[PDB]
């Protein structure tokens, strides 16, 4: 399901090598390393991302994310 | 051509800078309001310079009036300074192509770069303080200067004067921040990391702004402008993109991404990463 | 065959670590990881991409793609 | 805890495989290669980074850092 | 030999994971993985590159390329 | 030794997979894989890089490099 859709408010590399992004007021983290620079590029460029997951609770994990330009 | 930059008051100082800008540059069609614009330096032959007579260090007094800066017109670099009392032009080593008639030219061993100046001055620009009092000190140091090699004090003086003349001409942000030091409360202007960053990105900014067509924002490296008042409040004069240069590499000034005009090189520099997992594991 | 040629309408990192892009109205996915930054970059900079594949079924995989600034 | 917050003043890769960044006048280093492109991209784009560690002090290693456009 | 010097006219990720660039009207492919994003970034910014290889005919492989500031 | 401090005049991916940059008129190569995108990003943005190494003759190798904003 679409957990959150919006611009990345902040991103954060974590000590366990996971990566967090805050989208539409909620934080989500992914353990997929490949997503780190892709999310950073999206954040830098103001892409609208849609965090997708079977669990949408803020602070939850994700590995599916869509990237849209304006 | 000669202009005076009068430090007597904020009004005289800003008026001085605006008059210079008007004469040496032309407003961008798309970044101009009233007579306040981001202007492109008019093309002049290389070697062309204009002189800046420093005045008003002591408010409205014809004192401390023997300092002239020689500014290369195409890039606004201070090529050196003239002590009009001794009729001597101390010229930086990287400006031997700038010839000033009628003065004795002392070709210096020191070049004009901030890397050099900050070293010789034992003064970093980030956090550098400039006040009316230190500009007077700067003036005295330059008038006392002699020799073909910049001393610490002459270098500190050049750093300060370059900031309040050339850098302020280029960036309305520095003009605005620094001018408070000219007020009667005589506060201190402290050059910020942001001010320093702006000056380090002048060429890059110059290459991008002519492409601006009302996009929501502009991103040039570490520099961000979110709207036109931000652009205007920050930049006043840019290089003519037809020492600083307009091009670093490539030939694409910009890329419009999500209605933000990006310096293409900046985007290229964070879009050149391979797959993260492959990157980190391929040690 | 040229499956699709056009701008990337959206890209998406998937839970199975594949990456999807929508081009000229159709979605294609690739399992090649290095195509992830390459495709996101193309999407961000407005490159025309030509998805190529022996078969071009909608929602089909690909591992050949040409990138053009124009 | 938040160790330092600010743009990256410089970054440096050392022979000993540590990557230093200077933020808010203090140097911190990380040997997480994942953080190299993220930090350098933050540096060249002027992102505000917040170095975070269980304990903050000059010259300590870090592996948690938040990235903000401003 | 220096085979082609100029901007990348198009690039292409190939099915065999090699990567092709067209420079000075000739196509060249490389199996050096790392060159993929580097060549694509050169491509998007119009960076001039010089392809070096044992053979310079279109269709030749290369494992050396210089990125110029021309 | 303080080898060079300046902008990258050109970069080159070498046949042995090392990567060379020309700085201050001298060429230096590095086999440090992490440095490739970083050095190219420095070249793209005109960053001043400071290369230090045991030897500074052109053709020397290095691993240490600082990326400056000034
Ligand atoms: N001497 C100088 N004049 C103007 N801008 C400069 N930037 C660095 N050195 C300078
Ligand atoms: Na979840
Ligand atoms: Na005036
Ligand atoms: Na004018
Ligand atoms: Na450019
Ligand atoms: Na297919």
């Amino acid at each position: 399901a679409d957990c959150a859709k919006g611009k990345i408010e902040f991103s954060k590399y974590n000590e366990d090598d996971t990566f967090t992004v805050k989208v539409d007021g909620k934080e989500y983290w992914t353990s997929r390393w490949n997503l780190q620079p892709l999310l950073q590029s999206a954040q830098l460029t103001g892409m609208t991302v849609t965090i997708k997951s079977s669990t949408c609770e803020s602070g939850s994990g994700f590995a599916e994310v869509q990237f849209n330009n304006d | 051509r000669e202009f005076t930059i009068d430090f007597s008051t904020q009004q005289s100082y800003v008026s001085s800078l605006n008059s210079i800008r008007t004469e040496i540059s032309t407003p961008l069609e798309h970044i101009s309001q009233g007579t306040t614009s981001v202007s492109v330096i008019n093309h002049t032959p290389p070697g062309s310079y204009f002189a800046v007579d420093i005045r008003g260090l002591d408010v409205y007094q014809a004192r401390f009036d023997h300092l002239r800066l020689i500014i290369e017109q195409n890039n606004l670099y201070v090529a050196g300074f003239v002590n009009t009392a001794t009729n001597t032009f101390y010229r930086f080593s990287d400006f031997t192509h700038i010839s000033v008639p009628g003065v004795t030219t002392v070709s210096m061993t020191t070049d004009s770069s901030y890397t050099t100046l900050q070293r010789v001055a034992a003064l970093e620009r980030s956090g550098m303080q400039i006040s009316r009092h230190s500009l007077v000190s700067s003036y005295l140091a330059l008038m006392e200067f002699s020799g073909n090699t910049m001393t610490r004090d002459a270098s500190r003086a050049v750093l300060r004067f370059v900031t309040v003349t050339a850098e302020a001409l280029r960036f309305r942000q520095i003009q605005r921040e620094f001018r408070q030091a000219l007020s009667e409360t005589a506060p201190v202007y402290t050059m910020t990391p942001g001010d320093v960053d702006l000056t380090l990105n002048w060429g890059r900014i110059s290459n991008v702004l002519p492409e601006y067509r009302g996009e929501d924002g502009v991103r040039v490296g570490r520099i961000s402008f979110n709207n036109i008042s931000a652009i205007l409040g920050t930049v006043a004069v840019i290089l003519n993109c037809h020492q600083p240069e307009c091009q670093i590499t490539g030939d694409r000034p910009v890329i419009k991404i999500n209605n933000t005009l990006w310096e293409s090189n900046t985007a290229a520099a964070f879009l050149n990463r391979k797959s993260q997992f492959l990157y980190t594991t391929g040690k």
